[PDB]
């Protein structure tokens, strides 16, 4: 209406407004261990490359950057800067060591020697690739060869599969048994490491992780991390899995040593206990009132 | 041996992890009924409620379970238990014959430290095990008076866990209806079940 | 796949430089750039 008369109107309502947000858990436990197969003495072959399965734990990745500047970091489907949201099916992560420009060769569409005859990578598959350069740790002044690569083998090999079979190749047109002399080879020549080489040719440790979907166990890992905490101030919290709006104040409860939760007898939530830390903590909701506008007659 | 007695008001666990004070709360789901018959001596029924006097007890054993394929042992250290023939009885021995993968291995400390009451059941996604440790106040029936239960252990994986073997008493579990007193300081202190005498359900309705 | 936050209704993108901030211009770490490779010719079925 345009006028008004004599009397006192409850027009509106007032409140106060959450400032801060806080947000907690239990830490962590049995995380997936990624630091000890990025970080070893020894990485195998190139042909003969270990194999490892890991699930049924919490995972970090934050170990991944405490590292050298990595030379490719080029990781296909998942993106590094959202670290994933499900906990997939499964997680593998393969590691070897390689020789400088065939980094290259590890992709999802390629082809060449390591990539056709070593170790082959589908196109579907994502996950993620690392390779850096580690020649200040397996590079001697008088010729390494612990570490040898297949170059004489037909029937390129098929995606994940590999094939730890010395033989004598029969290239020719005679039988060929023990020595292989003439017309007749032997596969898996060795690589030579020396710290005087040129760039390209130095030793390079690659870890490519690939991982697999759509089955129902572990769903979700998540880091579940957590933040600092106020005192005397209308915020939002979010203690373990229980969320709330409202004032936290040290309480003198008598918690037994088996719940967190609390009620009264209304069924409301005024104390709970940290889950880092173990202290009780009263709610108080934040102020709030309704607003009433005396005004006299408007003419 | 089938020998008898009778239960009394024993036998309540707690059903939340929630704290309240000075309030009383009824609750839902399994309990163990007033006055019933104990076997003071099997498909595990619905719960266990498995509460021998031993009043020395160094080590008897725990054995649970359900052909070489849920072993719980309460020795004075660590208990290890694991989801996998033998009948066992300066060592153990008797019990090394069925060998399995045997993963799920945790805890730390035994669950034994008088009288032992503990409460089994079992829910379709989790075995919830319930403890409580009383003095005796020499006497061989059981003490009257109320007493709580605090929750021990619930392990995430489990479905059918039937079989069991450790004077011990042995009682069942069924679904029923109590309402439970919260003390100042908030332990339960009382119990009245809804569905024994015309007073105690006049007492449910009225709260 | 990457544009940072997330998308409004019924908005198209037409500009492809790089993700992140990235160690300068960073034309390895960071700069990992968008519009994955779609490739769809490999019959892989329905
Ligand atoms: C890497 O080497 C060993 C093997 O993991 C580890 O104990 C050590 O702390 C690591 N060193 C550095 C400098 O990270
Ligand atoms: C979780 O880990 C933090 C980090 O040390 C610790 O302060 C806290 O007490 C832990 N909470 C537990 C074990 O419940
Ligand atoms: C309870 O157990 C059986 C019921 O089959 C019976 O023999 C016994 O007398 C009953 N009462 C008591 C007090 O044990
Ligand atoms: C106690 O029992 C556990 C369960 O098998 C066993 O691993 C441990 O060695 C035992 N300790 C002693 C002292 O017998
Ligand atoms: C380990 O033990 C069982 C029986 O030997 C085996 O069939 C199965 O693979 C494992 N059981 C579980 C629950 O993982
Ligand atoms: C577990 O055992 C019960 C009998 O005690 C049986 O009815 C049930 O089918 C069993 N569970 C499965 C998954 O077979
Ligand atoms: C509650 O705990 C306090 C702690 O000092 C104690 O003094 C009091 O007697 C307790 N009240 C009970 C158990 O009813």
């Amino acid at each position: 209406s345009f006028t008004v008369e004599k009397g006192i109107y409850q027009t509106s309502n007032f409140r106060v407004q959450p400032t801060e947000s806080i947000v907690r858990f239990p830490n962590i436990t049995n995380l997936c261990p990624f630091h000890e197969v990025f970080n070893a003495t020894t990485f195998a072959s190139v042909y003969a490359w270990n194999r490892k399965r890991i699930s049924n734990c919490v995972a970090d990745y934050s170990v991944i950057y405490n590292f050298a500047p990595f030379f490719a970091f080029k990781c296909y489907g998942v993106s590094p800067t959202k670290l994933n949201d499900l906990c997939f099916t499964n997680v593998y992560a393969d590691s070897f060591v390689i020789r400088g420009n065939e980094v290259s060769q590890i992709a999802p569409g390629q082809t060449g020697n390591i990539a056709d005859y070593n170790y082959k990578l589908p196109d579907d598959f994502t996950g993620c690739v690392i390779a850096w350069n580690s020649n200040k740790l397996d590079s001697k002044p008088s010729g390494n060869y612990n570490y040898l690569y297949r170059l004489l083998r037909k029937s390129k090999l098929k995606p994940f599969e590999r094939d730890i079979s010395t033989e004598i190749y029969q290239a020719g047109n005679k039988p060929c048994n023990g020595v292989a002399g003439p017309n007749c080879y032997s596969p898996l020549q060795s690589y030579g490491f020396r710290p005087t080489y040129g760039v390209g040719h130095q030793p390079y440790r690659v870890v490519v992780l690939s991982f697999e979907l759509l089955h129902a166990p572990a769903t979700v890992c998540g880091p579940k991390k957590s933040t600092n905490l106020v005192k005397n101030k209308c915020v939002n919290f979010n203690f373990n899995g229980l969320t709330g709006t409202g004032v936290l104040t040290e309480s003198n409860k008598k918690f037994l040593p088996f719940q967190q939760f609390g009620r009264d007898i209304a069924d409301t939530t005024d104390a709970v206990r940290d889950p880092q830390t173990l202290e009780i903590l009263d709610i108080t909701p934040c102020s709030f009132g309704g607003v009433s506008v005396i005004t006299p007659g408007t003419n | 041996t089938q020998s008898y007695t009778n239960s009394f008001t024993r036998g309540v666990y707690y059903p939340d992890k929630v704290f309240r004070s000075s309030v009383l709360h009824s609750t839902h789901d399994l309990f163990l009924p007033f006055f019933s018959n104990v076997t003071w001596f099997l498909p595990f029924n619905d719960g266990v409620y498995f509460a021998s006097t031993e009043k020395s007890n160094i080590i008897r054993g725990w054995i649970f379970g359900t052909d070489s394929k849920l072993l719980i042992v309460n020795n004075a250290t660590n208990v290890v238990i694991k989801v996998c023939c033998n009948d066992p009885f300066e060592s153990e021995f008797r019990v090394y014959s069925s060998a399995n993968n045997c993963t799920f291995e945790y805890v730390s400390q035994p669950f034994l430290m008088n009288l032992r009451e503990f409460v089994f059941k079992n829910i379709d996604g989790y075995f919830k095990i319930y403890s409580k440790h009383t003095p005796i106040n020499l006497e061989r029936d059981l003490p009257q008076g109320f007493s709580a239960l605090e929750p021990l252990v619930d392990l995430p994986i489990g479905i059918n866990i039937t079989r069991f073997q450790t004077a011990y008493y042995v009682g069942y579990l069924q679904p029923r209806t109590f309402l439970l007193k919260y003390n100042e300081n908030g332990t339960i202190t009382d119990a009245v079940d809804c569905a024994l005498d015309p007073l105690s359900e006049t007492k449910c309705t009225l709260k």
